[PDB]
């Protein structure tokens, strides 16, 4: 049969091609990203991962954007500037998707925006998924 | 195989034997009232 | 699991109806939590460690465990869920109660001063809903002393009267004292009138049914080992850590009192 | 007509005053 | 993997209990038994206000003092026999926190808390009843003043002031005519009621 | 710990507020929606559910949209015209979300679109989540 | 950056007052 997966694994938009939306990850145990292309790319498109914290004016509204630091593994190379980034190659076909996640939480909100808003950036879509509720 | 690069399917969580239940019901006064037994939908006195 | 609601199935219906109405069923939820990691490190120089006449190694091995206990106990209380267990004084889920001020001026030019009086304690303590079962209070000893050292209008003591000091049976009274919690008297310097009055918003005491309002999960005890990768022929390194966690339960089983 | 399941994200505190009987108010 | 049938049965029984208890007290007579609170037949006792202003410029404020409770309780006619009081827990908590002129507590004095034997005092607490204090937020002076006409407590000889009639206990059965080879249907119901007896054997206390 | 939940429970944008994107569900055996608001609504907004069949010329491109049928449950009301629909009440707060699903699959593509595009529909966002890849 | 070790010469910890609850004023 079919299930109501939205009850246990909600999904929220993060980048629709023109605007970035902060997403509240405070209430869930785990989360991850999902990348999908809508038209053949012509050049590499890198992305930036930020995070926010509760604003002092109102605890229910996120504050200014802060940039996530890197967390190297044992067998691996630390980023040049120690700040996380994601790059989508040109070989990605229109009929596939990519999944990536971050090892650390930091603030209670998260966001993702491209390094530059060029023509190719409008051809990508990013969505966030959470896997377990705690409240 | 860092856990940050693989799916949840490999990690089965522990199952706790507890169940949060916050519901309450206030005490009843039924014991004070007088008890009467009938066998029809209507009665007279 | 968690039973959010039970629903409302039945109804009172007329005898002329042959059918019945479908009621709204209940609701159930699944919840899950994590366990966090505590880690540390310290370094020594081999020559100094060998030639010193004091056992710095065991001194540090004791200090680490003491700090672990202190930090765990404080984190369960005021921690945040990012990397520490989220505390019940931080989550701000328990309902809060404020103590009214006391007028110290004339009827026409009054002066409002925040205050904490004896009858407020009884009012707060006796207002716990009966259905939730027995509950216990938590306080800083200075609050208890300030409460016990009260006198009435004639200079006679409240509570223990005719005795030099008052010392009730705390276990029977259902009060537990621990200096970890915030202290409203600021080391017995505040609590009078004028400049010595309390500061509005100060924490005083809390009450709840703990066995169902907060949970603590134990996974590992502390361990120590030498870090061979950083140790050298002239200086040494050690590593240690432990794992644990905690989460809040029924938010309705708690009560917090504060100065208004 | 699909039926939706909803519940909120952010909680909110709640504070109330505590009023006790006044001084020996007398008639 | 979680049994829903027993959950639904428990929910049905719990709802039945809650509805019956509510109806017997505040239910209306249309489709439910009429409760004594809704009927409002018991004779009423009011409470005098108290002047909080200067004698020449009175400021009439509603109030409720300790001696009012004793006056109300001791005035029940002895001919009617045994009687008990019922009231919300907040009323008892507001009463137990009173002080005299010097500041000493009334009732349990020289001790942190008061906890009498309600079984001997002939008081039974029930949170279903109206709460005149509005969640421990009303009962002071000025903006905290009570609201006139608020319910406080009631006393009566229940065994002759109210009756509960029960005819058939709840039953569960399967509706064969609606349960196909891929579905199921269940039915349940019960019959019960009650009526007010002698309306003279009760009293009600209210703010004035 | 954190997981790459996008590997097992991917999510895709379904309604951006100005354009509707078909969502392929051939390779997954469960799915469900997730509605969220960005700004306070002023009136109710209904949504239609469509599916598609594989295009004749290219089997990897969806065909024309079709209206999903209804399916009454073991006992309960049925739609007036017998076609599945969804309505979002105007009382929804900004800091919340809704989860819904359909009991049947029909074609290998699915889509959702508002009855009438307007300012009210421009304030809503819908995302689809899958589960249990079967290839 | 040499980390200094500091401690005072005097032994007069400031005499802190104690303030007790006022007499029974009421609301």
């Amino acid at each position: 049969m079919n299930f109501n997966v939205g009850v246990d694994f909600p999904s929220f938009i993060a980048w629709d091609g023109t605007t970035s939306f902060p997403v509240k990850i405070d209430g869930f145990n785990q989360f991850g990203f999902t990348f999908k292309v809508i038209e053949e790319l012509t050049a590499d498109v890198p992305f930036n991962i930020f995070y926010h914290e509760a604003s002092e004016a109102d605890p229910c509204v996120p504050g200014p954007a802060i940039r996530v630091p890197d967390v190297p593994f044992c067998d691996g190379v630390a980023t040049a500037d120690g700040l996380a980034t994601v790059v989508i190659p040109e070989a990605v076909a229109v009929d596939s998707f990519c999944a990536g996640s971050v090892p650390c939480f930091n603030g209670p909100w998260i966001s993702i925006a491209p390094v530059t808003v060029n023509a190719d950036s409008a051809k990508v879509q990013v969505t966030v998924t959470m896997k377990g509720a705690t409240r | 195989f860092e856990a940050s690069t693989i799916g949840p399917a490999f990690f089965t969580p522990q199952v706790l034997a507890l169940e949060v239940d916050c519901n309450i019901e206030c005490a009843s006064l039924l014991d004070l009232y007088g008890q009467i037994e009938v066998s029809r939908s209507t009665f007279t006195y | 699991m968690k039973i959010a609601d039970y629903g409302q199935l039945g109804e009172y219906t007329c005898d002329a109806k042959c059918d019945a109405e479908f009621g709204e069923p209940g609701n159930i939820r699944h919840l899950e939590g994590k366990t966090y990691d505590y880690r540390g490190v310290f370094c020594f120089n081999r020559k100094n460690l060998q030639e010193a006449n004091y056992d710095f190694l065991s001194f540090m091995i004791g200090a680490a465990q003491r700090s672990h206990r202190i930090n765990r106990n404080r984190a369960l209380m005021v921690g945040d869920g990012i990397n520490e267990p989220k505390g019940w004084l931080k989550e701000d889920c328990f309902p809060t109660f404020l103590t009214l001020p006391v007028n110290t001026g004339t009827p026409e030019n009054p002066v409002q001063t925040p205050a904490f009086l004896a009858q407020d304690w009884r009012r707060f303590v006796t207002s716990f809903p009966a259905e939730y079962g027995d509950a216990r209070s938590v306080m800083h000893q200075n609050v208890f002393g300030y409460l016990a050292a009260m006198v009435d209008a004639n200079g006679r003591f409240l509570f223990g009267d005719g005795d030099l000091t008052f010392s009730p049976d705390l276990v029977r009274e259902r009060i537990r004292i621990s200096n970890c919690l915030p202290d409203p008297t600021e080391g017995n310097t505040k609590g009078g009138t004028g400049q010595d009055a309390f500061a509005a918003g100060s924490f005083i005491a809390a009450q709840a049914a703990w066995k169902t309002a907060y949970y603590a999960v134990e996974k590992r005890p502390m361990f120590f080992e030498q870090y061979e990768g950083g140790s050298s022929a002239w200086c040494v390194k050690y590593q240690f850590g432990a794992e644990d966690g905690g989460f809040v339960g029924c938010c309705e089983h708690g009560r917090v009192l504060r100065i208004g | 007509m699909i039926k939706l399941n909803c519940r909120p994200l952010c909680q909110t505190p709640t504070a109330s005053r505590l009023v006790s009987p006044p001084c020996f108010i007398c008639r």
